[PDB]
């Protein structure tokens, strides 16, 4: 079974878009799988990166970011708790020996209520929950949109906390911080390996070093376009869009970067790196 | 309330429990099916008849020529059981027929007949079964396993996943008949639905529907239920049936009364429906896109053309639902399709149908049956009537019907014999609501589809066959047939009969040698189940779905005992309690529940009509009235298993015993065991060879006697007496006066079995144990078997073990066994080997059987006696003479200077070569028993006539002994003549007895009596004088020898194997062992009181095998002897009875409930002395197995001794006499012994025979040649840079056969070279390539 | 080694990657979702709160597992 450093300039664009405006107008992401899309002025695609899970931004939709603006931020360890709803908070369940512990920061100053996992626990808050619930002025809960459903926030154990009871919120506010393939391996994985049987799906790798650009629009196969520096220059291949490009129009890679994801299946290790390379490899 | 014979040791029975159902006799399945198999049955069903009424009556070509059945016979055999072992018949029973040749006239379809010649007709011998279900077949005990095949009827198959890539699973449906045309449905992953007749091509399925008259209204109204769409005034309304709609798309507003109660675009979630159901919606008002992609059912033309404006099963677009707007219907049909549960498949089926129409339909299907056919209306006809609706060529049988009525959830068990319209119908709506999501599929595994044979239906079959290839001979003899000149035998031949049940009985994946080394194994052996063998799946074909358990196992076949290693699992041992039900799946008992009762009654359940139910779980304890002790209790429903309320079991486990076999159900502490470890147990029980003394088990399960009881080798009486006559031989019990027949009462007699070979060379002894003057009760053991003791299976025997490492010398598995254990012989195993020396007939001459040897003195010849074959007792070693024999060999051929040395000694080189029978190099033995068969056409020699002499003695005195009883019995009867109507009491003991027929009488019936008795008298006399001239003239007869053999000469040597380094041994929860350095006394371990803990196993073998069950059986075991031991100071020290008593009651009742309760008060003052001096070795103890006794219960045992409860005692070493640290543990545990002797394995082969083909070596004697020096050596051997040792290893020492006597020279002559050439074989392939015509040569340079 | 020990490993084996599979499924970590990621309807208060961060309502739930218990 730690942040996006921008390199080149061009506009900006999200897909599968969804973000808050948080209380410092940061238009702080809630979404995972939008995309953050680095524009060139033609109105085609120059770089992309998938959009961490409570990240931290500072540009938006359409606008030049330069080389250099580090706007997509995201802490490293820690998994965001953001709340769009605004008002006040109450801490409900949250007692010592029972749910959460007296846990006092020194560093900082104000102490986080670090929420205790199923084995920190004694029986006296054993089935409790550590619930945030926030509330209004009034100390009703506010009502999250599109719910008769309040707002109270459920925080498993080892959730360092930010703020305490008393503090207000709003959108954009992270309130816990808690932390952060298939290698089959019997076998017949290593009588598959000696046999280099060609994988499902071919990791596609290029073929020389050099600009790309995208011919033929799929008759079935869309066709990836190669150009050397100067050199041999007719190569464009097929390839099924039914599986995602990691290239864009205007990059001159090396050959042997690939193009697509997947196991790459030794035969192209082989012709295109070199024969070191696949021994290495196996 | 015991008897006198159980009283000898009362077996100590933990298990709290009370047994309700007790042990079925063990050998039910082998013993009633062959009951089923032979006996003339009124009635049509299994059973020979069966076979008779299937074939015949055979009637010719019409032409008034039949021979039709009347009954048979079964005569008794000519050779008994006894002497069928002795000489080598197959112990048969010749069988008879009364066929009838009718002949009617011509000019007659039934005219008047002109001939019934009725005669009896031999054929075949069906080989009878012995009292315990192991026919004979050539000398040797056989025994055919019962098999396991899939049951004729239907099966819904997965076939999951790998196909199509995409995951998708399909779900195949399979109609098996007994006998005829298959029918399967299946799915594409394109999800149409296809059908195909016997594995030929697929079709698309709804043709066979069209085919059975059907046309697509009815087909869509079958396969779908019905949504109505409506036209009031206004657009498109639909019919709401509520439910309809769980989980799918609302794309439109679901108002109702002008209100809002679902919304588009959502899901309508189980609140919907809900409030939809509470707020009454029957008739919602949607668009016209909901119906723009629904499907119409019914046929729609213009009722003003009659034109087809849309056919059935089309969808329904926008212009079709305005064009039939303008045909005047408010009611519209449509399927209720959905991708979830009502899915479309006979529809888009349809879509694939190419066909149109039933005429089509038949033509495509007689198309497909066999191409080439041009179709035809009446072929069509009669053939897709005669695949599956004809009587003679397709009929499920009963048991078909059976599964296939209980497959569908149908009501009636039993019933037509052919398909109909419902049966295929009800087959293809099964499929699709398998594929729906309600229902799920059979996997093969379920015993719910193995149909379970054994020897009598599979006998039946052979014979079945058998009568079909003798009917084609009677059929042919009758084409040419002469009304009255042959009679009704030369139309058959009895050879074909006897040939098919022979290859049966002798030649199968069945019938095979019995494991006849050890009660447990031949008991372990009837009661199997196969699933390999003629008819069932084999490894290759399948497959790794059958090895599997699965929880209809629970109570009908054992899970931890299967033969492990190449086939686990195919080889299914039966349950305990299990049985072959009325059509044969496995069933087992359960007792029923009433309200909230636990009634007494025990009932039968199968293995299909079990989920239905739901059972409770044996292991609940119950309060005293049948009402269980909680209101919720664990249960089993539908392989699940969890708790349930009080009200609701139906059924509870007969006993806790029943999930197991006879095989692991005498492990005591099975419970707490490894299944695998259990497995590899029970696997090693099976094996044990009997030791000399075989003891019992000191910690056993309850099941154990019945064991040695039911298996045949104790010997049970018939019938209640007293003991006259005990003897190393037979026990006379003198028959009661209440058991005893009304006339000639008598005696019975039991002649046991003493010293003789089992199939694995082990000794098949009886010894008696119930001394002279002693009473026997009905039904009790007299003689014990091997391995028997007291009718407690005792397979091996307990000595004391001491858990500790003791210096390596048991490192893996390895034990350290104390000469105690040796010098006692207690595991001296007897083997009684069996060696032929025949005396064959040569082109040149015969071979001769002469003492005359040439070159050995009188030294080899001391031991021979005036004729060749040895005396009876001369303690033969490796390499002496049983039997001296010289085959004559002419032309001595002499050579060069071996010509001169001849002359310069004239030494007369003879004309004879000898080949006498020499003991195998290596047995050392007691020559106890020699048997001459001679051929009838030779002068049987000295010996031979020696010993016709003494056997014709023997049988003399046996017949004779029969005869007393006999005539005794007349006289009784005489007396029962007198005894009414003027008996004179006294006037009749004095005078002889013989002189009772002229005694005085009135002439009335009485006189009679006393005419008609003398003449039963000396009608026993002639009778008598005849049966002893049969007996001698079954003996003084020649023998009918193989073709071209003069005379054999048997010689059964009887060795004693010790034990030494490298015999097998293990106790019974799995731990295995190699006996490795058989100690001295002084050097074991000792405990503080003196005595050498004889055996000392590892303690590295019981935490990483977790088979705990060993500790705890040590720790019983402890104190077993704990209790044995202080009896035996209370007997020794000899206290009195009144002590004894006491203690031994202590003993029995000892705390926790149990049901053993035994209050010896009733136990006569000198009965307890008995049962003391049994007990004095130590109190056995009971644990029935997965109720055993739990450990408080054994630290009670062990303080009631006086042992310490930790069962851990302190150990002193021998040899530097200072104490272990850390106390070891020391125990009784009982240890088995494996027949995987040492001197058995060890092999060695310096220069023996050679192959023929090949110049290999090739030995026979024990594979006398060489390991397989294979191809993973020569790998190993090249690893290494050793290549010398590789070209020697197959140049010189194998092939090269110049190569090898050079070599040998060399070695002889001290010259450790070698001269390789070339490999023969490597010339063999030089020859078969160029026989071919491929010129391979060697280039020269 | 013994012909049992290594059915035991491999018992190891076959029940450690079948339970390892069936944790790895549940989630335990909360990513508040509030209603579905396929019909939209409110997950309620006690599903949410046994299974944080559940992507769907119950009847997407039961219906997805439907069309999965097929095997795809
Ligand atoms: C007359 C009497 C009728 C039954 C009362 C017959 C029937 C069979 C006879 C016995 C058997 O032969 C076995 C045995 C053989 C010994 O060697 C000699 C003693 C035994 C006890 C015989 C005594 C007696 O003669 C018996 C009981
Ligand atoms: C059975 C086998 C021993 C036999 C030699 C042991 C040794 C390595 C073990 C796996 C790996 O640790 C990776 C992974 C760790 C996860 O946390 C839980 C599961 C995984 C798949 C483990 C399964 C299993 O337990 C393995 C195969
Ligand atoms: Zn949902």
């Amino acid at each position: 079974g730690s942040s996006i450093q921008v390199k080149n300039k061009g506009s900006i664009k999200l897909s599968n878009v969804k973000s808050v405006v948080n209380s410092s107008g940061k238009l702080v992401i809630t979404s995972r799988n939008t995309e953050l899309k680095l524009i060139d002025e033609f109105g085609r695609t120059k770089e992309s990166y998938k959009v961490p899970y409570g990240a931290v931004l500072a540009k938006g939709d359409g606008e030049q970011v330069a080389g250099g603006e580090t706007v997509a931020n995201w802490d490293p360890h820690t998994m965001p708790v953001i709340t769009e709803v605004s008002g006040f908070v109450r801490f409900t369940d949250m007692i010592d020996g029972q749910t959460i512990t007296r846990q006092t920061d020194e560093l900082t100053g104000l102490s986080s209520l670090v929420v205790l996992d199923s084995a920190e626990r004694t029986a006296g808050g054993k089935d409790l929950r550590p619930a945030l619930k926030i509330v209004d002025a009034q100390g009703n809960d506010v009502l999250i949109p599109g719910t008769d459903m309040p707002a109270q926030y459920f925080l498993p154990g080892k959730a360092i906390v930010q703020l305490e009871d008393g503090v207000q919120i709003s959108s954009g506010d992270t309130l816990a911080r808690i932390p952060q393939k298939d290698i089959t391996g019997g076998l017949p994985r290593v009588a598959d390996l000696f046999e280099a049987r060609r994988p499902k799906e071919p990791a596609i790798l290029a073929e020389i070093s050099g600009i790309v650009s995208f011919g033929k629009e799929t008759k079935g196969k869309r066709r990836l376009v190669i150009t050397p520096v100067d050199g041999s220059d007719p190569y464009e291949e097929m390839i099924p869009k039914w599986r995602q490009l990691n290239v864009f129009e205007g990059e001159r890679v090396e050959r042997g970067d690939v193009i697509s994801d997947g196991p790459e299946a030794p035969h192209d290790i082989l012709r295109l790196r070199g024969v070191h390379a696949v021994t290495r490899y196996i | 309330v015991y008897s006198y014979t159980e009283k000898k040791r009362i077996r100590k029975d933990f298990g709290k429990r009370p047994q309700v159902l007790d042990v079925p006799y063990l050998l039910s399945i082998q013993l009633d099916s062959f009951q089923k198999f032979i006996e003339q049955d009124p009635e049509g069903q299994y059973g020979l008849e069966a076979a008779f009424r299937s074939v015949f009556p055979i009637q010719s070509y019409s032409g008034n020529s039949e021979l039709q059945y009347v009954s048979y016979r079964l005569g008794e055999p000519v050779f008994d059981v006894q002497e069928c072992q002795i000489r080598g018949v197959t112990y048969s029973a010749p069988l008879r027929v009364k066929l009838r040749l009718v002949i009617y006239e011509r000019e007659a379809p039934e005219g008047t007949v002109k001939d019934i010649k009725e005669q009896e007709v031999y054929m075949g011998e069906i080989p009878l079964m012995t009292d315990n279900g192991t026919f004979v077949i050539n000398g040797t005990e056989r025994v055919i396993v019962s098999q396991l095949h899939r049951s004729p009827g239907v099966f819904f198959d997965s076939d999951k996943g790998k196909t199509h890539s995409s995951g998708k699973v399909l779900y195949n449906a399979r109609i098996i008949p007994y006998r005829g045309s298959w029918l399967d449905f299946e799915f594409d992953p394109k999800d149409n639905l296809f059908v195909r007749i016997d594995r030929r091509r697929k079709l698309p399925a709804t043709i066979i529907l069209r085919a059975l008259n059907y046309t697509t209204e009815q087909i869509l109204d079958l396969f779908f239920e019905k949504v109505i769409f409506e036209i009031r005034d206004n657009k498109l309304q639909m019919e709401l049936v509520p439910e309809r709609l769980r989980g799918e798309t609302a794309s439109f507003d679901i108002e109702a009364n002008g209100k809002v109660y679902v919304e588009k675009g959502r899901r309508i979630t189980a609140r919907h429906i809900r409030q939809l159901e509470k707020d009454d919606v029957k008739l919602i008002e949607v668009p016209v896109e909901y119906i723009a992609g629904k499907v119409v059912a019914k046929d729609y033309i213009d009722e003003s053309t009659g034109e087809l404006i849309c056919a059935a099963n089309m969808e329904l677009s926008l212009d079709l639902l305005a064009k039939l707007s303008q045909s005047g219907h408010k009611r519209i049909e449509t399927l209720f399709t959905n991708d979830l549960d009502h899915g479309p498949y006979i529809s888009e089926t349809l879509r694939v149908d190419p066909t149109n129409d039933r005429l089509s339909a038949l033509v495509e299907i007689y198309r497909m049956m066999r191409p080439g056919e041009p179709p035809t209306r009446e072929a069509a006809e009669s053939l897709f009537e005669n695949l599956f609706f004809s009587e003679d060529r397709y009929d499920l049988s009963a048991v078909g019907r059976m599964k296939f009525n209980r497959s569908l959830l149908r009501e009636e068990i039993e019933g037509s014999g052919i398909l109909s319209k419902d049966d295929i119908i009800d087959v293809m709506k099964k499929l699709i609501d398998i594929r729906n999501g309600k229902g799920e599929v059979d996997d093969i595994d379920h015993l719910g589809n193995r149909r379970i044979r054994s020897v009598g239906e599979m006998a039946e079959n052979q014979f079945r066959v058998g009568l079909v290839r003798v009917e084609r001979a009677v059929k042919e003899r009758l084409s040419l047939g002469d009304l009255d000149t042959l009679m009704p035998q030369d139309m058959i031949n009895a050879k074909p009969i006897s040939a098919a049940v022979k290859e049966f009985f002798g030649s199968s994946q069945l019938s095979q040698f019995m494991d006849q080394n050890n009660p447990l194994s031949e008991i372990t052996h009837k009661r199997r189940i196969s699933a390999l063998g003629p008819g069932g799946l084999t490894r290759e074909r399948a497959g790794f779905e059958v090895r599997d358990v699965h929880p209809t196992h629970y109570g009908r076949v054992c899970p931890i005992e299967t033969p492990e290693g190449p086939n686990i699992g195919l080889i299914n041992s039966l349950s305990v309690y299990a049985q072959t039900n009325e059509y044969g799946f496995l069933e087992t008992p359960y007792r029923k529940v009433t309200d909230g009762v636990v009634t007494d009654e025990i009932h039968y359940l199968s293995a299909i009509e079990e989920g239905n139910y739901v059972i409770a779980q044996a292991n609940s304890n119950l309060d005293e009235e049948g009402h269980f002790v909680e209101d919720l209790v664990t249960c089993r429903s539908k392989g699940e298993s969890s708790l349930f309320s009080r009200d609701q079991v139906d059924y509870m486990d007969v006993s806790t015993q029943q999930v197991v076999s006879v095989g692991a159900s005498l492990i005591p502490f099975l419970e707490h065991d490894d299944a695998n470890r259990a497995l590899m147990g029970a696997n090693m029980q099976r094996q044990a060879v009997p030791t000399l003394r075989a003891d019992k088990p000191l910690v056993g399960t309850g099941m154990e006697r019945a064991v040695a009881v039911d298996s045949g080798v104790t010997a049970v009486a018939k019938r209640g007496g007293v003991v006259q006559y005990v003897d190393a031989s037979r026990i006379v019990i003198k028959v009661n006066e209440d058991e005893m027949y009304p006339g000639e009462a008598g005696i019975d007699i039991y002649n046991l079995t003493k010293y003789t070979r089992s199939n694995q060379n082990t000794c098949i002894n009886q010894m008696p144990c119930v001394s002279l003057g002693e009473p026997v009760e009905r039904g009790d053991v007299l003689a014990d078997g091997p391995s028997t003791d007291l009718g407690e299976l005792a397979l091996g025997q307990n000595m004391r073990v001491a858990f500790m490492p003791w210096n390596g010398y048991n490192f893996e598995d390895s034990i350290l066994v104390s000469e105690r254990v040796v010098q006692e012989d207690r595991f001296t195993t007897i083997h009684i080997q069996e060696l032929a020396c025949v005396s064959r007939d040569t082109k040149l001459g015969p071979e001769e059987i002469t003492a005359d040897i040439p070159n050995v003195g009188e030294a080899a010849l001391s031991k021979l006696d005036e004729s060749g074959i040895v005396y009876i007792g001369a303690e033969v070693t490796g390499g002496d003479i049983l039997v001296g024999k010289v085959t004559p060999k002419g032309e001595t051929q002499l050579t060069p200077e071996e010509k001169l040395l001849r002359a310069i000694f004239g030494e007369k080189a003879s004309d004879v070569k000898d080949s006498s029978l020499r003991v195998p190099n290596g047995v050392s033995g007691t020559v106890i028993d020699v048997q001459v068969f001679t051929r009838d056409g030779v002068e049987k020699d000295k010996r031979a006539l020696e010993i016709e002499e003494m056997q014709l003695k023997q049988a003399k005195k046996d017949l004779s002994e029969e005869l007393q009883i006999l005539e005794a019995g007349l006289f009784s009867r005489i007396r029962a003549v007198l005894v009414a109507g003027g008996v004179e009491a006294e006037k009749l003991d004095k005078l002889p007895r013989d002189r009772w027929l002229e005694l005085g009488l009135t002439d009335e019936e009485k006189q009679n009596q006393l005419e008609q008795l003398a003449e039963q008298y000396d009608e026993l006399k002639h009778e008598f004088e005849k049966k002893l001239e049969a007996k001698r003239r079954k003996i003084t007869q020649g023998d009918d020898l193989a073709p071209g053999v003069l005379k054999i000469v048997k010689v059964y040597l009887a060795v004693k194997r010790r034990i030494q380094p490298g015999d097998k041994m293990a106790g019974r929860h799995g731990n295995k062992g190699v006996i490795s350095k058989i100690n001295p006394i002084e050097d074991m371990p000792y405990d503080e009181n003196g005595t050498p803990v004889d055996i000392v196993l590892n303690p590295l073998g019981v935490p990483s095998r977790m088979n705990i069950g060993q500790i705890l059986e040590t720790h019983l075991g402890m104190a077993a002897k704990g209790i044995g031991d202080k009896i035996n100071a209370m007997l020794k020290q000899q206290q009195e009875v009144a002590k004894l008593r006491e203690f031994i009651q202590r003993a029995y009742d000892l705390g926790a409930d149990v049901r053993q309760k035994v209050d010896l008060s009733t136990f006569s003052d000198e009965e307890v002395m008995r049962l003391a001096e049994n007990l004095r070795k130590g109190m056995p103890i009971a644990t029935p197995v997965f109720d055993g006794a739990k450990e408080a219960e054994i630290k009670e045992l062990l303080k009631l001794g006086d042992l310490p409860t930790s069962g851990q005692i302190r150990l002193y070493d021998g040899r530097t006499g200072e104490q272990f640290e850390r106390p070891v543990t020391v125990g009784y545990m009982y240890m088995l012994k494996l027949n995987h002797l040492v001197d058995d394995k060890m092999h060695a082969r310096s220069t023996g025979s050679y192959s023929l083909v090949t110049q290999q070596p090739l030995g026979g004697k024990a594979q006398f040649g060489g390991q397989r020096f294979g191809e993973m050596e020569v790998w190993a051997l090249e690893a290494y840079g050793a290549a010398y040792t590789l070209q020697e290893m197959l140049t010189v020492k194998s092939d090269d056969v110049n190569g090898r006597t050079k070599m040998y020279k060399n070695i002889v002559d001290g010259n450790h070279q070698m001269e390789p050439g070339m490999p023969e074989s490597f010339n063999v392939l030089l020859k078969e390539i160029r026989s071919l015509g491929i010129n391979i040569e060697l280039e020269d340079e | 080694s013994d012909e049992a020990d290594e059915a035991y490993s491999v018992t190891e084996q076959l029940t450690m990657t079948g339970i390892n599979r069936i944790r790895q499924k549940i989630n335990a970590h909360g990513i508040p979702v509030y209603l579905c990621e396929a019909c939209g309807n409110p997950i309620p208060e006690a599903r949410r709160k046994i299974f944080p961060g559940v992507t769907l309502c119950v009847e997407c739930q039961a219906y997805q597992e439907r069309q999965r218990k097929h095997y795809a």
